[PDB]
């Protein structure tokens, strides 16, 4: 039964590492922003948050370093929103149906309808039911972002080298549930749901694209943060 | 009756009847489409009926589908037939894939191609380009056969994330057996080329990008019945 590699087990280890380093943002960062339009300011304020953290991660991922500098703000601006979605999905609630912040304050239906954002919740919700549906874990989640990141874009000067690049964590991550269950048929179930979110997260990523278009239209205060990321022209 | 890639195969040899005309997409009398591009759009349109009111029947009688609650088998084809239309044109296309210039021609139907410059004229370029690289192309180099083909159509459609689902578990029953299948078969199919079952199911993101693309450009140029849809597809299947 194909065990893990040494090197797939030391690159299972760092992006666990990385992932709880980078999951939430740092006290300082944190402290200087609830330092305090309120649902609408913290929704944003910690959206350019979330997104700092996200290239982080990506940047400390094994693969990245050996792609043009082009490349990585292609790869970056296409997957951002895609893995904030995993990232929220990881502090639904259930009980409450509602997003934990890193504040601890939890946002509902609510909040997201008062600071105009009513468009994107309901998918987001639903999302987030589905996936902690999943009951994922660490590792699962940790490769799964490596391999959103690395997914082919438009644009890409070296979308093959991207291809090998992602290849080799989709062999990680198939290794890795084989060895959870002991290779019984299942683990082609399991690894088939996981790689099903790879597509739901490309609508709720464009719903977020058309949430951002909408707001620059609707002329709300949206920071060129986000909009130089997500190209709200 | 099993849901098999043995009994998907043996459904693409089937014809839809032609006495399901239904307007899925049209010309509205809304529309911002130059009047000298009526007839073409119009053709087209038709065209695209012609093949949606296939898919219906063909997913109708999927095994243990018609076994499903009517509201969910609705929404089932309401939420996958835009992608399983652009998945039927690049497999189609395969065969009109000949430095490197971009490839020329999309395949809408048996005989008929889309040229390039016209979806350039009709500004569609990008999307077209999209369908013909990230679809046709990588199914070509791939190489995915016929029955690799009717499993991911299955599983575009066998979707338990679709919102507003009675019994969700019951198509989650039916996507998982898919799964299955489609592992089984690689394994047997392509046991040399780890990856196989991941760089098939890659397509799938893709499909979903592409066809958000090409839903943003019908609704602007309002050739989408919106509405009336969910009332077709349960005329449709009844
Ligand atoms: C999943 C859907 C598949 C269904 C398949 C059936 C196709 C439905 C119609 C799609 C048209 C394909 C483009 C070719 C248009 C041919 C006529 C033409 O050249 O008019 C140009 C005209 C210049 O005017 P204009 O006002 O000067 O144009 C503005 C400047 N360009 O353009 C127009 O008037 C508008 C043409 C309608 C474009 C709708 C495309 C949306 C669907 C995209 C995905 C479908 C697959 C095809 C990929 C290419
Ligand atoms: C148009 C827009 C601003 O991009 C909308 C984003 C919004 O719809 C999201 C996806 O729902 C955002 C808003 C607040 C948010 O950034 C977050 C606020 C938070 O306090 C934490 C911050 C980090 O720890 C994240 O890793 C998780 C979380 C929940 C993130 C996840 C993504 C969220 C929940």
């Amino acid at each position: 039964v194909p065990p893990l590699t040494a090197n797939q087990k030391s690159l299972i280890a760092r992006l666990v590492w990385y992932q709880e380093g980078y999951e939430q943002p740092s006290e300082e960062d944190l402290k200087r922003v609830t330092q305090t339009d309120m649902p609408f300011r913290q929704i944003t304020e910690m959206t350019i948050l979330t997104v700092q953290l996200i290239v982080e991660f990506a940047k400390g991922l094994p693969g990245f370093a050996k792609i043009s500098q082009s490349d990585q703000i292609t790869l970056l601006k296409a997957c951002s929103s895609e893995v904030m979605m995993l990232r929220v999905a990881r502090r639904y609630d259930a009980a409450t149906d509602s997003v934990l912040f890193a504040n601890n304050q939890a946002y509902t239906r609510d909040n997201y309808r008062k600071a105009g954002m009513a468009y994107v919740i309901e998918d987001l919700l639903h999302f987030c039911r589905c996936m902690y549906s999943m009951m994922m874990d660490n590792v699962h989640y940790a490769l799964l972002t490596a391999i959103v990141i690395f997914s082919d874009r438009p644009g890409l000067e070296q979308p093959l080298l991207v291809e090998e690049i992602q290849r080799y964590y989709l062999n990680t991550l198939r290794v890795y549930i084989l060895n959870q269950n002991s290779a019984s048929p299942r683990c082609a179930v399991i690894f088939g749901k996981i790689l099903g979110i790879l597509t739901e997260i490309r609508t709720l990523g464009m719903q977020n694209s058309n949430m951002c278009i909408s707001l620059k239209l609707k002329n709300r205060k949206l920071p060129p943060f986000l909009e130089e990321i997500w190209d709200v022209a | 009756q099993e849901l098999s890639i043995e009994r998907l195969l043996e459904m693409e040899s089937l014809v839809a009847d032609p006495s399901e005309e239904f307007q899925f997409l049209r010309v509205g009398p809304d529309s911002n489409v130059p009047p000298k591009f009526r007839a073409p759009v119009s053709s087209l349109c038709q065209i695209g009926n012609k093949q949606i009111a296939a898919l219906v029947v063909w997913a109708r009688d999927i095994p243990h589908f018609s076994q499903l609650e009517m509201e969910d088998q609705i929404l089932l084809i309401k939420g996958s037939w835009n992608e399983l239309l652009l998945f039927a044109i690049a497999w189609r296309s395969m065969e009109f894939l000949t430095t490197t210039s971009p490839p020329q021609l999309m395949c809408l139907m048996p005989g008929m191609t889309l040229h390039r410059n016209s979806a350039l004229q009709a500004g569609v370029g990008q999307i077209f380009d999209r369908v013909l690289s990230e679809l046709s192309l990588k199914m070509r180099t791939l190489r995915v056969d016929q029955a690799e083909y009717v499993a991911l159509k299955a599983i575009i459609l066998l979707n338990p994330d679709v919102k507003g689902l009675k019994n969700r578990q019951e198509v989650e029953v039916l996507r998982e057996k898919m799964f299955l299948c489609l592992d089984e078969y690689c394994r047997r199919s392509r046991s040399s080329e780890e990856g196989r079952f991941a760089a098939l199911l890659l397509r799938l993101p893709a499909l979903r990008s592409i066809s958000l693309k090409s839903f943003e450009h019908l609704f602007f140029f309002h050739l989408v019945a919106d509405t009336s849809i969910a009332g077709y597809i349960r005329d449709a299947l009844r």
